[PDB]
C-alpha cells in the first residue's frame, strides 16, 4: 500500500539498505499526523449512516433522473437504492482506512484500482460519486488536520474520478 | 505488505467494517511508544555490523566445521554469503519493528528460506543460532540506559524478541 | 539521493503520481527534525579544527605505526599527517552534510560510492577512519535529537567501514 | 534532484566548505514556513484535475485551430496526449513546490521539452498558455482563506510562480 | 491501421515472408466487401446532417437533463449543443471511413485511443453516445453486407463505449 | 494452430495419406454453412461488453459471497479481473467459433486455468456459471431471426454450446 | 500453421482483441478459395500415381546421373527409385495439403522446416525435386483458380529450393 | 501504414471532411482490377529467386568489379547479404503493389537505406542496376499472355514500375 | 564443468589439503600421452557429418517405423532435430574426451535428456542405438594406424568408449 | 574455472561449434605448461610448513603491532597466530591449485570471491596477505617456467588484494 | 574471428579481466604451432596452380555431367570452367589463411558465412567441392604438423558443406 | 578484432591473394620473439594495479586541481571512475600488446573516447598524462634483466610505447 511506513520500509528495500534518519523521519511525521487521523476516523465512523444516507439523497436530488429511469444501473427502485447506499458507505469507509493508515493505499488497493472499468461496465457516472464526495465533504463536521488530511482523501477520490 | 495501522485497516476491510473505537485506542497506544520503537530502530541499525560479525564469530567458533575445509562456509564466497545471510535477516526484523509488524519479515525473507537452504544443503539449525545471539545483542543494545530519555520499554522488547524468534523459527 | 524530500518526490515520480499525504508526513518529518538537525550541523562547524586534530591524534595514539612508516599510504611526514586531517575533514563536513539534508544521502553520493575502492587501492585501512569517527562521536559536545542524528551518520559511516 | 538544503549542500560541497550560519538560518527561515509550503501542495493536488481541464477547456477555446481537424490537439489520441503533458507539468511544478527547489522540473520535464514539441509539431507556444492558465488557477486556489489559519504566504506564492513560469518559458 | 490489407502486409513482414495465397486470400475477401462498403459509406456520407441531429435529439430525448443542467458538459447552449453535433458527426464520419477502409483501423486510430480519457476529464457519459449510436443504427437505412459491415463497426464503437 | 482445414490435414499427415473424399466433403459441406458460422461470429462479438456484464451482474446476483467484502471478486481490481476473465473467455470461444476447432480455446486460454485460479483462490466452479450464463446469451444472441435471411443453423449453435462447455468445465 | 483463419485469430490474439469485419473478411475470402481449393486437392489425389511416376522419369530424364552412379543417395538401386518416388509423393500430398487448408502451412512445418538440412546432409540436389515439381505443375490438369492456387504452392516449393 | 483506401482517408481526415463521391468512384474502379493485382502480386511472388537471381547474375556479368576481390560483392557472407538486399528490396515492392500504395516500401524498406550503403562501403548505383534489373525481369513475368484471363493491365504495370524506380531512387 | 586437473583440486579443496604427489603424477601420465587425446578429438571432428550421416542412415534402416509417416523421425523438421541430437551427442562427447572429464557431457547434455525424450515421445532406446553405431565409426577412425606416429592407445579408446555407453545409457 | 581446458570447450559450446586446432592449440600449451606447473605444485607443497613460517614471521617482522594488539582480528595470542598460519597455508594451497589447474580458476572460486568482504568484515589488512605472499616469491625456490608461473598467480593474489 | 589469441583476449575482454596465465598458455600453444602452421601455408601457396587444376580435374572426372550440361550453374564453357578454378581457389586460399591465423577465423569469415546461401542460390552442388578438397588434402605433399592442421581445415570445409 | 596474423590476412584477402613469402618470414619472425612479448604481456599485467595507483597519485600530485573539492576526481565515486578508467586503457594496452595487433585498443577502447569525457567535462588530456605515466612505468617494468633470460626486447618496447601513445592520441 501507499503509507509512510510501508513505504519507507519498500524504499529502503529497494536499495537493499538498513532504515536510516530518513525513514524514521518519514515515521516521525506518520506517528505525529497519526493523532488527529485516527481520531478524525473516530468522528467519520460515528457519523457513518448519517452521512452515508445525506449523501445518497444529495445524489438523488442534484441527478433525479437516478430515481426515476429504468435500468439495472439506476436507483429508481429499492435493489439500486441499496446499491448506491452500499457504495457510499464503502467510499466513506476506504477514507476513514486512509485516515487509518495515513495514506491513500487502502483506497487505491480496495476502490481506485479499476474504479474506472467498473464504472464504464456497470455504466455508473462519476458524477454522481463526486456528488456523495462533495456532500460528505461539506457535513463531517471535522477541523483541524483531520478535516484537512480527510479532505484531501476525499479530494484524491473525486481526482480518481474526474 | 503491511505495517500496524494497514494490518488492522485489511483485517477489518475483509469483514467490510469501519475499525471499531477499541481497535483505534490500542492504535493510538502504540503511537504513544513510537519513539522508544525508532530508538530501537536507530540503534540496532547503528550496530549491524558488530552485530553481525560478533555473532557470525562466536558462531564459528561453537561449530567450527562450518568454516572447516568442506565445510559450509569455507571458501570466501560462501563466508560472504553467510555474512549476507545474517545481515539480511537482521535487516528485514528492523524492517518488522519499524513497521510494527511481521508481514515484511515473513513474506519477503523468511517464507521460502528453508527450502533455499534445503536445496543449498544449508544448515538452517546453525543460521537460527545465529540468529539467537544477534537477538541477544540487538537486545542487549536496544536496553541500554545510556544516552537516552529513560522509561519502560519493555513490551517494544518483547515485540523485538518476537519478530528475531519468528526469524529463528522459520530456519529451524 | 537519500534524503526525505527528494526521495518522496522521486517516490511518487516513478509512480507517476502527485504528491499525497505520505509524502507530506515526510515532510512535515524532514522539517520537524530540521529545527534540530541545522543547528547540530552548525554547531560541528564551529568545532571542526578541535575535531579533526583531536581525531587524527586519536588515529595516531590507537595506530602509533601511521606515524612512522615509510610509504604514501602513511603519515610519517607532513603531507601523509595532512592527507590524514584532510580525509577526517571530509568525514565531518560530509556528517554535517547529512545533518542539513535529514539523510545519508551527501555522504553516500560523495564519500561511501567508492570508499571500498579508494582504500583498498592507497592501502587505507578502515580503522584508522573508524576511531576517527569514535573520537568524534565522543567529543563533538551536542544534545538532544542533534547528537542522536549526528550520530547516527556517524554510525553509518561507521558501518560503511566494517 | 535537489531540495532547498541538498541545493546548497551541493554548491558548498563543490567548494569544499561547510554551510555559513546565515545560510543555515536562511534553510531555517524556510524550514518556519513549510506548512504553508504543504498547504499549496495540497490545494495544487487536491484539484489538479480541474486546474487541467478548467485551463485546457479554455485554451481550446481561446484557439479553436488546435481542437480543429487537422489541428496537434484533434483526435482523442492526441488530446489525451495534451492533457497528459498538462498533468505532467502541474505535477513537476507540485514537484518543485515541494522540494523548494526547481531542479526536479528543470531535469525530467522541461530540457529538451521546445525541441520535443519542435520535431512532434507541437505548438509549445499554445502549452505556456496552457501553462499560464494552469498558474492562474493554482495560485487563486492556494490563495483562498477559507478552511485555513491565516497569515502571508506571498513570498511562497511568488516562488511557485516562479516555476510555473520556468515552465512556461521552457516551450516558448 | 487495422484493415486487411495492411494486416496481411505486416503478418508478411513480421515474418519476413513474401505475401502467399493466404494474403492473396485476405485481399479478395477485403475487395469483394468493398463494393458493398464503398456504396454504403456514400449513402451515410449523404444521410448525414439527418442522421446527425436525428442521433442528437434521440440522446436529448434519452437524457433530459443534459438539455437543462448548466456546466460546460452539458448541452444546455447552444455551445454544448453544437459540440454534441459535432461529437456524433465525428463518430458517424469515423464509421464511414471504417467502411473506406474495411476495418476498424481509422476509428481506432482517430477516435477509441484515448476516448476513455476524453471521456473521463470532460465528464461526458459514454452512454449518450450509446444512445447516439443505437440510433444512427436505426435510421441509416442501409441493407445487405452494407448494413451488416455498418453495424459490425457501430456496435464496435458501441462496445468501446461500455 | 488448428482450424477446421488443418486439424484433418494434421491428423492425415501423421498416417501418410491424403485426405479421402469423404473428409473433403465434410469440409466443403462447413464451408457451404460458413456465412452463418461468421454472422455468429460477428454477433456475439458486436454484443461482447453486454454479454459479459449481463452475465457477471446475474452471477454476482445468484452468488453475492462474491462481491461481498473479502470475495474474490470485491475491490475493483479484482472485479475488472473477474470481467477481463470473462471478456478472455468469451474472446477465445469466438475464436474456436470462427476457426472451427476448439485448439485456440484450448490451448491459448483453458489450459492451466484451474491450477491458476486453485493458487489464486478463484473459485473456478462460480467462473464456470458465468460461462454458462454467457453461453445462454450469446446463443439467445446467435438466434435472433431479425436481420438475417433465415434459415437452420443448429449445428453450428451446438458447436458453439460445445466449445462454452469446453471453457466452463475446465475453469472448475 | 499459416492459414487464413489461424492467422486472422492469431493476430486478433496477439492485440488482445475481439475478431472484427477484417478478420471476417479473410474468412470470406478463404471460404471462397476453398471451393476451388479442395476440388483441386481431389483431382490431383486421384491423379498421385501418375503424377509421381511422371515427375520421377522426368528427373531421372533431366539427370540421367541419378540412375547409374552408385552411392545411398542416388536411384541407380531400386531402394534408391522407391526413395525418389516417395519423397515426390511427399511434396504432392504437402501440395494437395496446401489446398485443403488454403495456405503454405503443412507444407512448412512437415517439409520446408529443416529440407535444406536434409539435402545438405543426405546429398539430394534440390534442383532433382525442382524438376519433379516443374513436371507435375505441367500435368496435373488443373484450370482456374484450382491451377493458379496449386501452383502457387508448386512454385513456392521451388523457391523453397532455389 | 497506409493502402489504396487509408491513405485517401487519411488524406481526408485532415481537411475534416468525407470522401467525395468521386473519390470513392475511383477506390471503386481500383476495386474492379483487383485481380490483376492480385495475380502480378502472385507471378512476382512466384517468380522471387528466379528474379533476384537472374538479375544479380546480370548485374555482375555487366559489374565484375562487384565480386572481384576486393568488390562489395566478393566473398560468400557479402554476397549473400547482397542477394538478401535484392530478395528485400522486392519483397517491400510487391508489399507496395498489394497494398496500393507505396508507404511500407518508403518507411520500412527505403528510408536510410543510402546512408546506409555509404557507410557500409557498398555502391547504391550498382543496387539500383539490380533493381532495374529486376524491374525488366517481373514485368516480363506479370504480362505473360499464358495461364490466365486476358485483359489490359497497363496502367498496373505502371504502378509496379513506379514503386521499382522509387526502390531504385532511393538507393543511389 | 571440471576438467581433469580442476576436478582433482575440487577434492583436494573440499578436505583441505595439496594434490599428494601419487595423484600429480597421475596427472603427468594424463599430460604424458596428450598428443593422442587430441589427436582423436582432431580426428572424430574431422569426421562428425559422416559419422553422424551414416549411423543415422543404417539407423533408419534398422527401425524404418522412425520415418515411416507418423513415426518420430518423419517430416523434415525431426529429422533434422534427430540429426541435430545425434551430432549434439558427438559434440559433447568429443568435450568429455578434450576435457578429460565427462561433467561437461553429463551437465550440459544428458541431464534430463531421458525425460525430454520421453515427454516428446521420441523412443530414447533409439537414440542409444544410433550413439551405438556413431562409437563404433568414432574408435574405428580413431583406431586408424595411417598417417599418424604408431603407438599405443588402448586406455584412451577404453576412455572413448566410455563416454560413447555414457551417451547409450543415459537416454534410454 | 579459469583454465584453458574448461574455456577452450566453453567457447565452443557457447558458439555450438565443435573443437577445431584453436582450442587444440590451448589444450597443447596446457599440456606443454602443466609439465613445469604440476613440478611446481609439488615443490610447493613438500616446502609448504617452511613457507607458511617464514611468511608469518615476515608479515609479523614487517608489522609488529599485529603482535601486540588485542581483538579477535590480531594475532597477539595463540588463537591469532593459528588464524595467520592457517590464512597463509589457504593462500599457499591456493598457489598449488593454481598451478594444477593451469589457471587462476581455484583461487577465484575459492578465495578471491568474497576476500573484500571478509576482510573488511573481519579487519583483516591486505598489507599483511601481500607481504606474506612477497615473501613466499622470494623463498619459494622454484625455477624456470615452473617459477614465473607460480609468480603470476602470486601477484595475481596481490592484485586482488591491492 | 576465431584465432587463438583473438578468442583469449574476447574472454579476457568479456570478464573484464587481465589476461592471466591460461590467455599466455593458448598464446604459447599458438605460436608453437605456427611454426609449422607458417611454413605451411608458405607452401599450400606454392601448390596452388597444380592443385586447384587437379583438384577441378578430379571433380570433372567425378562429375562428368558438370563439363557437358547447359546452364550457367555448370562448366560447359570457358566461362564455367574459370568460376570452378577460381572457387577452388579461394578454398585452398582459404586454408593458407587458416594455417597462418591458427584457426577457421578467416574461412569462416570469408567463405563458410552465407555458403549454403551461395550454392543454394546457384544451383552449385557441395559434393564437387568436397571432392576437389579430398583432391586437394590427398595431393598437398605436406607432412608433421603441417599436414595436420591443415587437413584439420580441409576437413572443416568438408564438414560445412556436409 | 584483428591479432598479428588475421591482419595481414584481411589485407591480402581484399586483394584475392595468398601472403607473400616476406610476410610469412616477418611473421614467423614475431613468432621468434613471442616469449618476450608473452613476457612483458605477464609483467605488466603482475604490476596492473601499482603500474595505476602510481601514475595516479603521481597525476594527482602534479595536477592538485582534479582531486580538490570541484575537481572531476574529487569525491570517492569519481576517484573510483579515474582509477577505473586508467586500469581499462592498461588493460586494452595489454590486449593490444598480446594480439600483437592495436585494433582491439581501437574499436573497443578508444572509439569515442573523447567525446565521451567532453561530454562528461573530464579532462581528457590528463588522462593523457595518466597513460604518459603508465607507460613509462610498464616498459620500466618490462625492461628489468632480473629474473629472466637476457636478451633483447627493443623493437617490442617500441611497440608497446606506440600503443600507450595510440591511447594518450585518443583521449588528447
Ligand atoms: C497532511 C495535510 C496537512 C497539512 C498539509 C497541514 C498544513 C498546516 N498548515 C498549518 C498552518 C498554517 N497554514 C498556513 C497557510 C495559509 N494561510 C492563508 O491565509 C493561506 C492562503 C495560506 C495558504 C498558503 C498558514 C499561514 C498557517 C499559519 C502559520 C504556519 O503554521 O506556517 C499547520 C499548523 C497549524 C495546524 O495545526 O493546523 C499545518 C500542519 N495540516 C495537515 O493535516
Amino acid at each position: 500500500m501507499k503509507t509512510p511506513l510501508t513505504e519507507a520500509v519498500s524504499v529502503a528495500d529497494s536499495q537493499g539498505r538498513f532504515l536510516s534518519s530518513t525513514e524514521i523521519q518519514v515515521a516521525f511525521g506518520r506517528f505525529r499526523q497519526a493523532k488527529a487521523g485516527l481520531e478524525a476516523a473516530k468522528a467519520l465512523t460515528s457519523k457513518a449512516d448519517s452521512l452515508i444516507s445525506g449523501a445518497a439523497q444529495a445524489v438523488y436530488n442534484k441527478f433525479p433522473y437516478t430515481t426515476q429511469m429504468q435500468g439495472p444501473n439506476y436507483a429508481a427502485d429499492q435493489r439500486g437504492k441499496d446499491k448506491c447506499a452500499r457504495d457510499i458507505g464503502y467510499y466513506l469507509r476506504m477514507v476513514t482506512y486512509c485516515l487509518i493508515a495515513g495514506g491513500t493505499g487502502p483506497m487505491d488497493e480496495y476502490l481506485i484500482a479499476g474504479i474506472d472499468e467498473i464504472n464504464r461496465t456497470f455504466e455508473l457516472s462519476p458524477s454522481w460519486y463526486i456528488e456523495a464526495l462533495k456532500y460528505i465533504k461539506a457535513n463531517h463536521g471535522l477541523s483541524g488536520d483531520a478535516a484537512v488530511e480527510a479532505n484531501s482523501y476525499l479530494d484524491y477520490a473525486i481526482n480518481a474520478l474526474s | 505488505m503491511f505495517d500496524a495501522f494497514t494490518k488492522v485497516v485489511s483485517q477489518a476491510d475483509t469483514r467490510g467494517e469501519m475499525l471499531s473505537t477499541a481497535q483505534i485506542d490500542a492504535l493510538s497506544q502504540m503511537v504513544a511508544e513510537s519513539n522508544k520503537r525508532l530508538d530501537v530502530v536507530n540503534r540496532i541499525t547503528s550496530n549491524a555490523s558488530t552485530i553481525v560479525s560478533n555473532a557470525a564469530r562466536s558462531l564459528f567458533a561453537e561449530q567450527p566445521q562450518l568454516i572447516a575445509p568442506g565445510g559450509n562456509a569455507y571458501t570466501s564466497t560462501r563466508m560472504a554469503a553467510c555474512l549476507r545471510d545474517m545481515e539480511i535477516i537482521l535487516r528485514y526484523v528492523t524492517y518488522a519493528v519499524f513497521a510494527g509488524d511481521a508481514s515484511v519479515l515473513e513474506d519477503r525473507c523468511l517464507n521460502g528460506l528453508r527450502e533455499t537452504y534445503l536445496a543449498l544443503g544449508t544448515p538452517g539449525s546453525s543460521v537460527a543460532v545465529g540468529v539467537g545471539k544477534m537477538k541477544e545483542a540487538a537486545l542487549a543494545i536496544v536496553n541500554d540506559p545510556a544516552g537516552i530519555t529513560p522509561g519502560d520499554c519493555s513490551a517494544l522488547a518483547s515485540e523485538i524478541a518476537s519478530y528475531f524468534d519468528r526469524a529463528c523459527a522459520a530456519v529451524s
